[PDB]
């Protein structure tokens, strides 16, 4: 194994890439994009002071990635801490549960495209896919899923504005802005139908399904 | 030993990164501000990590005007691809805004052009529907694949360039209008007839019509008409995407 | 059931008991109790210093990562 | 190209300083070997030569393309070596300070550039 | 996921919008037509007296049918958000 | 058993990094700031009072609302810890109690139930069994919902004024005027004749 | 009791950090800025005077208005401190008194009562003993209310002009002619003729 | 030739003024104003997005600058490598095609006004006009040209609107707004004649 | 008496930050851009020339207007500074005088009197003894008033065109025709044929004199 | 009745008393007053420096947090 | 083989060239976004 | 009537005066003047450096406050 | 005018840098009459001048960006 | 083969050198014949130099990564 | 702890060198005691035992009449050697700690 100085150096260096792991290998990305899109939808571009949305997304990600973290700890961190598995093998052992989560959610078309772009040989099963193919395929699938969720989210908040504008126009009040009238009604809707519990549960199911 | 020649790796990983990131910042859905900047940068970095080793590495120094010409070339290619793709969504937005304006939804533009009071809500509705359809047809994967493919056609190394080709992209500005009418031609026409019908009502007893009976009727009719017309955009959506894609393939070369 | 707060508490405990053990060894060696050697005292003090530097560096990395994540805009 | 050319003089001077110190350390190591003529290089002429024509090697056992000249002995010795220790240690210290000077100049230039690329 | 599903959800959405807006628009249209025909019968023509009863009628429309609209739109949004994780692709 | 002083200093200076996070997520700052932003939107002008004034005023209101909780923490945790009578960890555990009670009193049951469902919690039992990592997101969700409930009803009188002015203007005949332009001074008049700021602070404080 | 020099300069720099907050919440900057923004909105010219011009004008007006308070602070507090006559603590305590008096002069008793009752303060005899933590939010609220009052009053002549031009256009049958295009030049003419800028700044200064 | 670090500083500093170079020195203002006026003509102020109009103007500017870019490449890009001419002299030689272009597109009245604004009496020749006098004059000339092109675009749409309103009035209708009826006819006229391609061809011909 | 080099560098770099403030409150820029902000409103196109084009045109016009003042400052004050015959304090004292004179000639007496009274200043013997703290805000106030005067006067011919077009439209029974869209091209005609831009800039430059 | 300004004042005053005590002890040792040892003088000086650095770090964290809280878009 | 003198010098260059590329691209991207954030 | 410009000018003059006095004393000491000691020269130079650093920090805070205030949307 | 003054300042800074670099180059060859302290002082003066130029550029660019961001 | 592979190879080489020096030092401390103090001390010197080289490479690499992640997209 | 495992060997070697140094100095101090046996430890075997003390009698060289088997020269050389090895162990342990430190500093 590596010398203790080398192990400490590698550990300290790997501690740097934590935001990269959170953004490109974790549920955080499609746990945010939805929040940004929803904030764009309600007409309040500030409302939940960002930091609030970031904290909620962090807690949601922690609750969602719990089984993956548990599997990594039981399979990789526990043997490594007990001097049973070397430092250069704990990483390889722990990268597998994260890779499997990254697959359970990564679409195919993306996998085929990034298998073609690397000029790699045929991949008869999912067990032959390396991380260099799964990483951007997972990223693209997460982006597409987040945008789909946000774009079906956007529809009712535009429907309300449409009906508000039509009703205002029936009576000839053509110089009344419709957005100012629609914003309180959009807030009322998002209050009534458990705006956040339904969205939270839908996102969590969207991961576990 | 312990060489790790850094200039070779930098020159191999830089220019493909520049082109990929130039496409990312302009390509639809991949350029939307809702994505955090670091996610976009990481996607570009990973795509370059996958692609660059297969390409022939360039040796032009970063401290030369040749490097500036290369960077300008990559930026031009990326923005051209992204913008040519964006033209289709521009056309859909145009068609939606025109249907909405014939609804009488925003009448204040006819009296105060650009007076901070405009709501093309139908344009937004069909814009997001078009984005959903583009996501479904996996257009973004195609965009990434074509960004990769333009190398074989046009390598990183500085290559000479043509002219009317730029016009083509600029001439694509016509499609936004042309195809836009192709999306609005049925419904607007019937709306036109409806307005014509309202005219027949105004040829009777003077006044006492229009601005009091025409607006609600035409609003409801436009609503149900284009609600029924919604299933029609998807074949036109695929037609628009195919037009943009094969125009890009023909003209980029 | 892993716990990041629990893991941080365990690491902080490890550092604190290492420091306290070194301190108590120095205590006994200053008091004149037989069986304690000066080289062992110095080595344990330096080990505690290395452990605290470990903790400080991990703190720096974690705080920087948290600040960069929380400085992002949605 | 431009940045490579601007930093090339001091880089080459520092490399030649390293090679000269290797030669001086070899002279110091062989100071008690009977029948060893002390070797040294003309720094200025070899530096100009390396700038006009790029660095080259005899093989690559490998060694530089520098001209190893003989130092004039001070006083005779029966064993037959011309390594006079005072000369060796004076040249060693002088080469040491000049190498540190080259490091300082090159580091100053590189910071003087990162300062600009710093916005 | 299929484009048929996308167009079906869009069509159902905009039919929901039509159902939400139809009572108010229809009430306003009927009031305007009635006032216009009364003006034609009485040979009275001012473009402002048709604007008066329209507001009152449309505002009464929210009194009478408002709860129905509020219950329909909430049910639509609730069902859409509940079925969101099953139309993912 | 007690932590070493170096460990105590490290933990204490590291914990100050979460001060903005504590203030935003765990205190009353979020609801007040959301209500203030919604009120500007409702006033007809989007940036009349600068963000700085509203932020400072919300900070002062949060401090005044949380002063009893701060006093309870000082009596229970800060004072006996500073006198070297309890350890750091036990002081933190004791001081987490009044803040937990404050967070619980404003927490929706459904939010807590959902976040306990997502955390695999099974037999919870006493309201005094909810862990901090479960209680915190439920409190944040309840605060967001309550702030929206307050904002959408703050919006009501200004919509009333807008609709009344637009209806009067168009029924009178002048349908080419922008109703919002004429309405904004009347919105300001209504806000100043009701004592909108004072009453709004009273309502926000009473909401707890 | 006197703070050591390093502690003194630490306090000085930390206080210099809080300068914009003091300017916004303790001086007359906020009211002038709000009135200027409302006036700019009232003329129909949302971006005619650049924000920097109005901010500089408000800063200069604030300096002129607060010159007596600054002179009192210099004469009573800062000058003895600079001659080493008094320590920093007592100098700050003495300098607080003129600024508080100024802030109390421009506050409303109702807001002070609201913040006193909210903070559970004991009965206070007279204006002599009112904590700054109580006076600052009350003064900010009073400034907001006064600024809104002034802006709403200022909104009146332009409303008169808009209504009269709209009526003149409508009585001629010109149904689709918007009145904003005709009203904007006449709003500019009205504001120019009455010497509007200097008159409004003089009115703002006189109200303090 | 001066220091490399100073060259880097100057280059990165001059990179900042790229929007200024695009707007003041090239033709980008003309196409952008023409597009804005044309959009105002059709009665829809948000039919094509501002982004799309900006990108179309950018592509048109790139083509219409392609001859000047080629002259710059011949006079500056190439000889800077062969080192026959380099540094600031080569920069001025490369900027010379930009002058020639801006002299071509600038009216005499604007240049005369900006000269008498700078007390530059002995400005006798027309190829030695300083940049300080040439730039704002060129911008004003571009504004005038863009407004003229916008009015020329306005003429047919105004004619169509007037015709539609006249037929509505003659047919007996006195309440129907003509804008709603005339908008689709404006679009069908714009598409049928293929207005866009002829507009770009005329703009390219307009230099 | 001269400041140290470190203090001189500190003061120079600190004063470099006030460049936008100096430009707005001390030069011609404030009168120019504001008028532009109104002119684009008079033409009926709020879009108009882009914002950056107008800002840069105003900057060039401002430089041309202040060329005499800049030359006088360069001759009287900065030249001895470069040729070492003056200190930084004396240079700051001497170079401001031409700019103070330029500000005073465009300053209305009423505003200057208002700011004196508001600063409780003693009896100022003559223009030369007016403090800068009193001259700056008064100059800004007079600048705003003059800019509004110029803008209102500019608003006249386009109002003439709008009124004539609306009267023609209404006299023919075409009551339902919005005259703004019809009159916009004729406003562009008026600005083109009369050479509106060159005439306006010449008028502004002559107004400052 | 807990005021954060009061606690900040208390901590600042405590730092000041520590610094003043160390300064006075060094002053007295320099004047050759019997009963003062050099080791205690240096130890108290270092403790004063540690207290002042702790105050500096606390102020830095508080000011940073205030600027992050005060710059959000409402 | 290659000595520290060459390794460090090429390492520093590469760092310098990468920083230059990053800064130039940032300037270009800022200019492009300023152009596209226009109002037409 | 207290003016901030006057106070800033006075502070700058004080910093410049301290720097000039230290520079003059060092120049005189270099020239072999008898009645000047090295420790005084170094202490005066360090005090001038401290004063100028304080001035720089105050300028930085003032500039930050001004740029924050002038960046409003009124 | 202003561009001329900026050009003159840049020329002076670059002349500083060139003189320092040439002196250091001559001293590296072992040429007599050039002392190490003079070389170091000239290098530091050139660095100070270049840093001053960088700071002035930063302030001017920030001022230009702030001016160009106004809402007419 | 790849950049990550090259970095892993460099780390393995540095760790192997350090372990070899440590093992030789322990063998000398053990009293086993043939191990000279000269070689032990020189190998410890070389291992320290290699560790410092690795530290510098890590520092720069981290700095470059931070610079790239600051790039605007 | 993994940190202990890295520094276990050098710490045990240093402690064993200190103990043997004490034993050798005790042999020097009791040189004149009649009937005192010179005792010593086998460094390598005890280092094995601690990593995974017993005193061994020194073989006498010259027979004295008072029964003292302590030889000056042998134990003086051993004392100097143990001092040198203690310094070497201190150097190695300090180098390892300093490397672990510069890995962390940053």
């Amino acid at each position: 194994s590596w010398s203790l100085s080398v192990q400490t150096l590698v550990f300290i260096t790997s501690l740097t890439f934590l935001p990269a792991i959170l953004l490109m290998m974790t549920s955080f990305t499609r746990i945010i994009i939805v929040f940004g899109l929803l904030r764009n939808a309600l007409g309040t571009p500030s409302a939940p002071p960002n930091q609030v949305l970031l904290g909620l997304a962090l807690f949601l990600t922690f609750f969602i990635m719990s089984p993956v973290i548990d599997k990594i700890y039981v399979d990789a961190y526990q043997p490594f801490s007990e001097q049973k598995i070397s430092m250069q093998e704990a990483l390889d052992k722990g990268a597998q549960p994260l890779r499997a989560f990254m697959l359970r959610q990564t679409r195919e078309a993306d996998l085929a495209l990034f298998a073609r772009l690397a000029n790699s040989g045929p991949l008869q099963g999912p067990e032959a896919v390396p991380m260099r193919i799964l990483l951007p395929a997972y990223v693209t699938s997460e982006l597409k899923t987040a945008f789909q969720i946000g774009f079906t989210i956007f529809i009712p908040f535009l429907i309300i504005d449409l009906v508000i504008a039509s009703v205002l126009m029936a009576l000839g009040m053509m110089m009344v802005p419709p957005a100012t009238i629609a914003l309180p009604f959009k807030l009322m809707l998002f209050v009534l139908v458990d705006g956040w519990q339904l969205l939270m549960g839908s996102l969590a199911q969207s991961f576990y399904s | 030993v312990t060489s790790e020649q850094w200039l070779y790796w930098l020159h191999l990983y830089f220019w493909p990164l520049l082109r990929v990131l130039a496409l990312i910042s302009t390509a639809p859905i991949l350029s939307e501000r809702a994505i955090p900047k670091r996610v976009k940068l990481g996607l570009g970095i990973m795509i370059t990590l996958v692609i660059a080793p297969s390409l022939p590495a360039n040796d032009t120094p970063l401290f030369s005007i040749a490097a500036l010409w290369l960077a300008m070339q990559q930026i031009l290619i990326g923005i051209a691809l992204g913008f040519t793709m964006q033209f289709a969504f521009a056309a859909v937005r145009t068609a939606g805004e025109f249907i909405g304006l014939q609804m009488g939804l925003s009448f204040a533009t006819f009296v105060d052009p650009g007076s901070h009071l405009n709501m093309p809500v139908l344009a937004r509705i069909m814009d997001m529907l078009a984005m959903l359809l583009f996501l479904t047809f996996n257009g973004h994967l195609w965009l990434i694949s074509l960004l990769v493919d333009t190398f074989h056609t046009l390598p990183i190394g500085s290559n000479p360039v043509n002219s009317n080709a730029f016009m083509a992209l600029a001439r694509a500005g016509g499609l936004i209008f042309l195809n836009g009418l192709m999306l609005a031609l049925p419904v607007i026409t019937l709306l036109l007839t409806l307005n014509l019908a309202l005219g027949l009502l105004n040829r009777m007893a003077p006044q006492l019509s229009i601005f009091v009976i025409g607006f609600p009727l035409t609003l409801t009719v436009g609503i149900m008409l284009m609600a029924a017309l919604m299933p029609l955009i998807a074949p036109f959506c695929e037609h628009l995407f195919s037009e943009i894609f094969n125009l890009l393939a023909d003209i980029v070369s | 059931t892993v716990s990041f707060a629990g893991q941080l508490h365990a690491a902080l405990d490890r550092i604190s008991d290492r420091q306290a053990a070194a301190r108590v060894q120095a205590e006994k060696f200053t008091l004149g109790e037989p069986g304690i050697a000066l080289n062992d005292v110095m080595a344990d003090m330096q080990k505690a210093s290395v452990s605290m530097q470990m903790g400080i560096q991990v703190r720096n990395k974690l705080v920087a990562a948290y600040q960069e994540v929380m400085s992002m805009q949605v | 190209d431009r940045l490579d050319a601007a930093l090339r003089f001091q880089q080459e001077a520092l490399n030649l300083r390293a090679q000269r110190q290797e030669i001086l350390a070899a002279n110091i190591a062989n100071a008690d070997t009977p029948g060893y003529q002390a070797r040294d290089i003309d720094f200025a002429s070899e530096l100009k030569k390396v700038m006009v024509r790029g660095r080259e090697e005899t093989g690559g056992v490998s060694s530089p393309a520098v001209d190893l000249l003989y130092r004039v002995p001070d006083q005779p010795s029966l064993d037959g070596n011309t390594v006079d220790m005072d000369r060796e240690r004076t040249q060693f210290a002088d080469n040491s300070l000049k190498y540190q000077m080259g490091l300082t100049v090159l580091g100053s230039q590189l910071k003087g550039m990162m300062n600009v690329l710093q916005g | 996921m299929t484009p048929e599903s996308v167009m079906m959800m869009g069509t159902e959405a905009m039919k929901v919008a039509l159902a939400l807006a139809a009572p108010l628009l229809l009430v306003a249209l009927i009031t305007g037509l009635i006032i216009s025909i009364l003006q034609a019968a009485t040979q009275i023509n001012e473009m402002t007296l048709s604007f008066i009863p329209k507001i009152v009628a449309v505002f009464i429309a929210i009194i009478v049918a408002g709860p129905w609209m509020l219950n329909l739109l909430l049910d639509y949004v609730r069902t859409l958000f509940s079925n969101l994780p099953y139309i993912i692709g």
